[PDB]
């Protein structure tokens, strides 16, 4: 079990730990969170209670380094920095963890819920999307636009998911036109499984990442990846079976934790209705489908 | 974006533009079989891709062989126009090449684009308007070629015969309109209206009569008319 020290809260916040999350007010005597389970990714998440614009977080692995949030009064955020020493990063916490005003990592020992939303999601391959090479972690937040919506203004902060576009040449074959457009399977199983994502688990961890941004950030780009990457699946007439059957669990979980008043803007009616009802793989999402249906019966 | 009724003057402007009309590329006559179910036979088709400006007309002629062993015969047919449409413009000089093509169902819009992605300096564009080009097979010269023909086929016409000499592209288009309106609404009372007087001759080189100024204007008011009626005969007003 690893923990997350915070410097002190100097402006009231809303922070938030994977699923979790919890206020702490201007000035409260708060030093972080601890009990936080080894062997997963996380994200530490902040929406400062003057300002609701801008929700920023940093997503992270305590296996790659100690990782501490001190608020910047310059910047106006709670920073996420990087301590390399047992005779400072445990010298400080050690006087910390005495004292104990944290609240747990508050994990329900039968809820695998966390897992199940990061099942294929690696820091290595996020550390890619959100290119900024001096940190172990990556910062995310409400505003950052993607590679793509950028081709349609500063690189640097971009976020560089893999593009998608079922009306581009990579994604048709000349003199397969109908064919390639009607069903994507050469797109999925040739291009970008085999060519660029190079084993399911990648593509099922971008997908994972892309969801994760946009229920957590409202992060509008991520949302657009996301339902992209379902569709090229369920618009492929061909797709492996043991892909089929962890993308039914992918799904359900994620429907599953949505906040039941952010389908309006996080779910697009068309992308679910055609994947669920109309497409190839509609009748191979068995449990995805049944959610949908108990819990959001309008999109429908 | 779309073509309507407030840009309908860029027809005529000097950037090159081709129409493409798809209803008349797959054609099926609907019959009973001898166990009394229905089944369709098709019968010989035809793209309609048209200049506005020039009257340059690019018949390309859909071949029954085209849907042997086929299935999704309505949906293959969008496909087959974008197709032919996209083999048509690599054909042309670069400097004939279409700057827009606009298509006149909706349908035809994501076929278009995926056949031309070569070409994406090449707007492809929908209308609002209900143009008349399905009307373009009661044309009897155009029939005629399209059920004569025994293998695909491009045949070159212009629509317009010699009318640009006399006057503008959009006076010849607004003509070409109505009498496509006209056959459309009422073929048979169109076509004695065009064909009553067997002495004003089409030439051999043309597909409409040779009327003078002054006949296409009485012409073109017996069309009108025509149109106004079957509307009422329609709707009793
Ligand atoms: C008062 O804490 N100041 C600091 C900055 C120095 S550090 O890197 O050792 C550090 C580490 C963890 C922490 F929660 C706070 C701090």
């Amino acid at each position: 079990m690893n923990t997350v020290p915070f410097t002190s809260a100097p402006i009231e916040v809303t922070i938030g730990i994977d699923q979790y999350s919890f206020n702490v007010k201007e000035n409260q005597p708060f030093h972080g969170i601890k009990d936080i389970p080894i062997g997963h990714v996380h994200v530490i998440h902040f929406q400062h209670a003057d300002n609701s614009s801008m929700r920023y977080g940093y997503w992270f692995d305590c296996r790659m380094g100690n990782f501490y949030i001190q608020y910047d009064p310059k910047d106006g955020l709670y920073k996420m920095m990087e301590e390399r020493d047992g005779a400072k990063f445990e010298n400080i916490v050690h006087n910390f963890k005495e004292r104990q005003m944290m609240v747990s990592y508050p994990k329900i020992d039968e809820d695998d819920t966390w897992y199940n939303l990061t099942e294929f999601v690696q820091m290595d391959k996020i550390r890619k999307i959100v290119r900024k090479d001096e940190n172990q972690f990556s910062y995310v937040d409400s505003s950052m636009t993607t590679v793509q919506e950028n081709e349609l203004s500063d690189p640097a902060h971009s976020l560089n998911y893999t593009v998608i576009n079922f009306k581009s040449r990579e994604a048709i074959r000349p003199g397969h036109e109908m064919e390639d457009f009607l069903d994507k399977s050469y797109y999925l199983n040739t291009v970008m499984l085999q060519g660029i994502f190079k084993n399911s688990s990648n593509y099922f961890g971008e997908l994972q990442f892309a969801f994760l941004n946009a229920m957590f950030f409202g992060n509008y780009g991520s949302s657009l990846q996301w339902h992209a990457m379902i569709e090229l699946i369920c618009s492929s007439a061909t797709v492996p079976k043991h892909m089929l059957d962890k993308l039914d669990e992918i799904l359900y979980y994620q429907i599953k934790t949505l906040p039941e008043q952010y389908s309006d803007i996080l779910l697009n009616e068309r992308v679910w209705n055609i994947c669920l009802y109309s497409s190839f793989q509609k009748n191979s999402l068995h449990n995805t489908e049944k959610i949908m249906e108990n819990k959001y019966p309008e999109l429908l | 974006g779309a073509m309507n009724s407030s840009n309908y003057a860029e027809l005529f402007n000097n950037d090159i533009k081709l129409f493409v009309d798809d209803t008349n590329v797959y054609r099926v006559t609907v019959h009973k079989t001898f166990e009394g179910n229905v089944a369709t036979k098709a019968i010989n088709g035809c793209i309609f891709t048209l200049n506005p400006k020039t009257g340059h007309l690019f018949l390309k002629i859909i071949h029954t062989s085209v849907w042997a062993g086929q299935k999704r015969l309505s949906q293959l047919a969008k496909w087959k126009t974008a197709e032919e449409v996209s083999a048509l413009v690599r054909s042309l000089p670069k400097e004939e090449q279409p700057k827009q093509i606009i298509v006149t169902r909706k349908a035809m819009l994501d076929p278009l684009e995926v056949h031309m992605l070569d070409f994406p300096n090449i707007a492809i564009r929908p209308t609002e308007l209900r143009l008349p080009f399905s009307a373009a097979m009661s044309i009897d010269k155009l029939s005629d070629v399209v059920m004569k023909a025994t293998e695909p086929q491009m045949v070159l016409f212009n629509i317009y015969d010699d009318w640009l000499d006399r006057i503008s592209s959009y006076t010849a288009f607004s003509r070409l309109t109505l009498l496509l309106r006209a056959l459309k609404t009422n073929e048979e009372s169109a076509k004695m209206i065009l064909l009553s007087d067997p002495t004003i001759t089409i030439k051999s080189y043309h597909l409409w009569p040779s009327f003078t100024d002054e006949q296409w204007i009485t012409i073109e008011s017996q069309m009108r008319d025509l149109i106004l009626t079957e509307y009422g005969r329609k709707y009793n007003v």
